[PDB]
RNA sequence: CGUAGACGGUGAGAGCCCGGUACGUGAAAACCCGACGUCUGUCUUGAUGGUGUUCCCGAGUAGCAGCGGGCCCGUGGAAUCUGCUGUGAAUCUGCCGGGACCACCCGGUAAGCCUGAAUACUUCCCAGUGACCGAUAGCGGAUUAGUACCGUGAGGGAAUGGUGAAAAGUACCCCGGGAGGGGAGUGAAAGAGUACCUGAAACCGUGCGCUUACAAUCCGUCAGAGCCCUCGACGUGUCGUGGGGUGAUGGCGUGCCUUUUGAAGAAUGAGCCUGCGAGUCAGGGACAUGUCGCGAGGUUAACCCGGGUGGGGUAGCCGCAGCGAAAGCGAGUCUGAAUAGGGCGUAUCCACACAAGAGUGUGUGGUGUAGUGGUGUGUUCUGGACCCGAAGCGGAGUGA
RNA sequence: AAGUCCAAGAGUGCGGCAGUGAGACGGCGGGGGAUAAGCUCCGUGCGUCGAGAGGGAAACAGCCCAGAUCGCCGGCUAAG
RNA sequence: GGCAGCCAACGUGUUGGCUGGGUAGGGGAGCGUCCUGCAUCCGGUGAAGCCGCCGAGUGAUCGAGUGGUGGAGGGUGUGG
């Protein structure tokens, strides 16, 4: 039920945005969103790790020597695991690491993280990052500094607004994401989440029905 | 303000894997297999009994046939109509699917298990005699499709 | 790959409404003349499988 | 994620080899033979830690018996009389008395003999 | 400074030192694309729906049979498709199919031919990425690598990276035939000297401390004299809550592992060190148990839109009613002639009655019924499936 | 009917995970053998070893005593 | 005198009582290695590795205690 003031790059405010409590006042669920972020990073894991088993390494077809009478260990090929240059036994092969959590688990984790930010006044709405027609990291940085003192911020902007995302892209602690792409991992990174009026309205309207 | 390092699995969620054959402190030199035999290196199939006639071979096959032309019905008991419809009214198959009493595309037969008290107009593929008596003795009417 | 049901056991075993697995008694397919009818009728219908065999039959049935 | 198992492997090696100093032969040089010796060493240390309390009691009894027989009394009668008299000094300090100052041992033998039956072979 | 805080290099962690990055700009020629014309072709000596018959509608084909192949279908009652052999029709009130077959109905129009897209792959080229390896690893191949080498031949098939920031790579002198060193210099360092980062262990010496040549030793452990070193105190050498080294001597004492009723065993294995070498992974698999979300519901699969891990996707799947071989009936149902017993089913509990104490039943009320989807663990199924090991079997080749 | 009952860590039922299915000697009851075997085959709310350390039997898995949580330079005992 | 497992009492961390040999095997809780998300800290005034000294823990082991060597990366917390 929070009422976040919308703030303009001039240092002023225009109005306020109502945050529905079914969407920004949810009790957080540490275990649930632990599972959600762990599944997220599992999907990010490029599992491109591979070895060669006993039969994939080069050579090894021959039996190295006679099986009896030589006074030596019985050896079936030179590519056996115990050999130098031999095959790896239970070694890595490529894996897909994504796991498919239910939709409402993901949605609830989103709402819980955003509620966690809202309870502590870490959600901001702004008309836009910088006055348009041209990117400017200097002025957008100054405005964002007035807006917050913390290190990491999410900057949730609509996809069409390129001048804004360009002017905030090169700040070291700033992460830019689209409202329809919002996930629990990026909002838990951020100390503050800085919406735009359009992006806040868009996220509200995508969950208003 | 919960951050990514404040996240933790629920107590009792994650159990440690049992790494076996990693010393005599836990499970070593046999990895819980005991000494030699068939079972010391491979397995035994579940349908093996030692060469005596297995359980699935000394017993008769169940009598009968399957009747591929079976007409199966998804069944509602009359007592659920009370809960689903506090006032009664017209109740077809598809406004009975919305209440989650049957599956979406199937043949529906109504059975008379509970007790029906409201004025209802039931339409269904088939009815029970007890169900029909309950429908009409409570003041409603029932028609097949 | 998806598990395979053991076909020879499915045509021999069946589950009831609660979930107990039933059976068919043996020694009733031929050589019937010398068997009294009391033995013949104590040998028909279903009977629940033993608790000792319930573990393997379950694995054969579910595959 | 391949591990090179040498950081962890060397730790117990250094422990056992440092414990095996002074061992004659290759039981102080090779980790395997030193480990085999450490097994016996710690079992022997347990065994002898348990039996040291019996070895020292043996030594105290021997010293007490010699001192008592110098005082013209048997060991067994001496401790029987000390039990009868209620003087309840253990064999350790009774051996320190036998060695360090024999006059107190003589007096204590006097007490033990004074507190002893007029017939030690009497049917009672 | 930032539309550039990607990544490298530079004498050690560089957005502002270099190459670059963000962002823009550039092609004479060749090639790949479209687009507009010549060009090419066709249609218009011509259109349209009617009214009534004869001809035509893919022939050594269909069908039929024998022997096979393949279909979920292993010859079965065996259709559909199909090869070899034999026999061998009709042109539409025909012919084929609808799991032997027949009748009726329905669907279609074989024995003529072309056909894009959605689908499979990567020798090669470009650009990237990795909770991938990091020199016994990763390709066999970071270096002469399919090389050296082994084989007549098919073929088999290695080992070898690191000076320093920069060669500044030791001028000159001395011993030595040289090799090697010692001074001197270079260098931050030469405990960096082209035998070169770090430089472990096995193994090999040299110096010092204690001990050991009348002694039967799984080589230790417990007690222990003497000597040596060290830390305190008082003092000036002897104790002390001491600590180390070595040990004359005394008690006790039969290696480790495998496998066995039982091994110190004269059963197996192991010369030593260092590096390596064995329960792993896939799957809406199955069963059980934790944990989480939603809950009489739970969840999507392919797929579509997102430079992402996000959002849509109801097809299906599991729960929701059972009994029966089945037709079927349904809180019942099957058997049976049976309101006559039994089987299975009606979550579970509570009470009040009505009947028998042959194990309690029946009925009226009440309470109301729990699943599913992620994910951890154990076991399991299909896969080389914890790792190693035959003699041998098959295919194609190489050799007198 | 009691006992044990801050324990036997006891029964029974359901389930998850097993290993085992080569036993040895000694006491008592027996078959085979020659009323031989450190033989072989059975019975035993018999024991110990297996899977048991410590004390005794000179040494000596299976005999006697006694069941090792650790420490002590305390005491009392068991078989002997 | 120290530890631990089961249970009980007040009560909410203590105390008490019983118990703590063990192979196949079952269960529980942990040590050390490496790679990583997030958070912090250390490091050419010298990281890692190695060699020691002096210590520590019930065990695997530890030493953000110290020296020698060394020359560029490491520690810790909480998850994967
Ligand atoms: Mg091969
Ligand atoms: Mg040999
Ligand atoms: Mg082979
Ligand atoms: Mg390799
Ligand atoms: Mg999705
Ligand atoms: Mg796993
Ligand atoms: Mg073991
Ligand atoms: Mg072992
Ligand atoms: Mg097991
Ligand atoms: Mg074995
Ligand atoms: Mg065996
Ligand atoms: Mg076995
Ligand atoms: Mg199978
Ligand atoms: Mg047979
Ligand atoms: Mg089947
Ligand atoms: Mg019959
Ligand atoms: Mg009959
Ligand atoms: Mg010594
Ligand atoms: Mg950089
Ligand atoms: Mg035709
Ligand atoms: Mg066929
Ligand atoms: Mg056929
Ligand atoms: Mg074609
Ligand atoms: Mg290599
Ligand atoms: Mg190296
Ligand atoms: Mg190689
Ligand atoms: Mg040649
Ligand atoms: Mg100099
Ligand atoms: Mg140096
Ligand atoms: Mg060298
Ligand atoms: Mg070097
Ligand atoms: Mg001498
Ligand atoms: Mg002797
Ligand atoms: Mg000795
Ligand atoms: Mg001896
Ligand atoms: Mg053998
Ligand atoms: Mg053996
Ligand atoms: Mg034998
Ligand atoms: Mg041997
Ligand atoms: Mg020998
Ligand atoms: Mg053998
Ligand atoms: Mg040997
Ligand atoms: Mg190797
Ligand atoms: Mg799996
Ligand atoms: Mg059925
Ligand atoms: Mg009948
Ligand atoms: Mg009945
Ligand atoms: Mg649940
Ligand atoms: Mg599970
Ligand atoms: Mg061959
Ligand atoms: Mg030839
Ligand atoms: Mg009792
Ligand atoms: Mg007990
Ligand atoms: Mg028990
Ligand atoms: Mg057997
Ligand atoms: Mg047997
Ligand atoms: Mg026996
Ligand atoms: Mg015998
Ligand atoms: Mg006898
Ligand atoms: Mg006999
Ligand atoms: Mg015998
Ligand atoms: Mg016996
Ligand atoms: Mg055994
Ligand atoms: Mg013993
Ligand atoms: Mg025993
Ligand atoms: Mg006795
Ligand atoms: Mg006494
Ligand atoms: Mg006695
Ligand atoms: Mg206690
Ligand atoms: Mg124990
Ligand atoms: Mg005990
Ligand atoms: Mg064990
Ligand atoms: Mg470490
Ligand atoms: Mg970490
Ligand atoms: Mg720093
Ligand atoms: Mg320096
Ligand atoms: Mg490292
Ligand atoms: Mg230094
Ligand atoms: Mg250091
Ligand atoms: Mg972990």
């Amino acid at each position: 039920t929070l009422k976040v003031d919308v703030k303009t790059p001039a240092g002023k405010t225009d109005g306020s945005v109502e945050l529905p409590a079914e969407l920004f006042d949810v009790e957080p669920n540490i275990a649930l969103m632990h599972q959600v972020v762990t599944a997220q990073l599992a999907a990010k894991r490029q599992g491109t790790h591979s070895t060669k088993t006993r039969g994939e390494v080069s050579g090894g077809g021959k039996k190295p020597y006679r099986q009896k009478g030589t006074g030596r260990a019985r050896q079936g090929s030179t590519r056996a695991p115990q050999f130098t240059g031999g095959g790896t036994v239970h070694g890595p092969k490529p894996r897909d690491y994504s796991q498919r959590t239910p939709k409402k688990m993901i949605a609830a984790a989103l709402r819980g993280a955003l509620s966690d930010r809202a309870r502590n006044d870490r959600i901001h709405a702004v008309t836009e990052l910088v006055e348009g027609q041209t990117p400017s990291t200097k002025s957008a940085k100054t405005f964002l500094g007035t807006l917050t003192e913390n290190k990491k911020v999410l900057v949730v902007i609509g996809r069409t607004d390129e001048v804004g995302a360009k002017s905030v892209r090169n700040l070291p602690g700033v992460h830019v994401i689209s409202p329809d792409q919002l996930n629990t991992y990026d909002v838990l990174n951020a100390d503050d989440v800085v919406f735009s009026v359009e992006a806040l309205n868009a996220y509200i309207s995508a969950n208003s029905k | 303000v919960i951050k990514l390092h404040d996240l933790k699995p629920a107590p009792g969620e994650k159990k440690a894997k049992t790494r076996v054959g990693r010393g005599e402190g836990s499970k070593g030199k046999t990895a819980g297999r005991g000494t030699k035999g068939t079972k010391a290196r491979k397995n035994v199939p579940v349908m093996f009994e030692g060469g005596q006639m297995p359980i699935h071979m000394r017993l008769p096959k169940l009598k009968g046939f399957k009747n591929r032309f079976r007409t199966e019905y998804q069944v509602v008991n009359v007592g659920d109509i009370n809960k689903a419809f506090p006032q009664g009214g017209t109740v077809g198959v598809d406004e009975l699917v919305a209440k989650g009493l049957v599956r979406k595309n199937s043949l529906v037969k109504v059975l008379g298990d509970g007790k029906l008290t409201v004025k209802v107009d039931v339409t269904a593929n088939k009815f029970s005699g007890s169900a029909r008596e309950a429908i009409t003795a409570a003041g409603g009417s029932a028609t097949e499709l | 790959p998806k598990a395979k049901t053991h076909s020879g056991a499915s045509k021999r075993f069946r589950r009831t409404g609660t979930g107990k697995i039933v059976r068919q008694k043996a020694n009733r397919r031929h050589l019937l003349e010398h068997k009294p009818t009391k033995r013949t009728r104590r040998l028909d219908g279903r009977t629940t499988v033993s608790a000792a065999d319930n573990s393997r039959i379950n694995k054969l049935l579910n595959g | 994620a391949r591990v090179k198992r040498a950081l962890n492997a060397q730790k117990k090696r250094r422990t056992v080899l440092k414990a095996s100093k002074g061992y004659r032969g290759q039981r102080s040089r090779l980790y395997r033979k030193a480990k085999e010796q450490q097994l016996h060493s710690l079992t022997y240390a347990y065994r002898d830690r348990r039996a040291r309390k019996g070895e020292f009691r043996k030594l105290w009894i021997s010293r007490i018996n010699a001192a008592a027989r110098a005082n013209d009394i048997t060991y067994n009668r001496l401790i029987q009389g000390l039990k009868a008299a209620g003087v309840e000094v253990d064999r350790k300090n009774l051996a320190e008395l036998a060695v360090s100052d024999p006059a107190a041992f003589t007096a204590l033998v006097d007490v033990a003999r004074a507190a002893l039956p007029e017939d030690v072979n009497a049917p009672s």
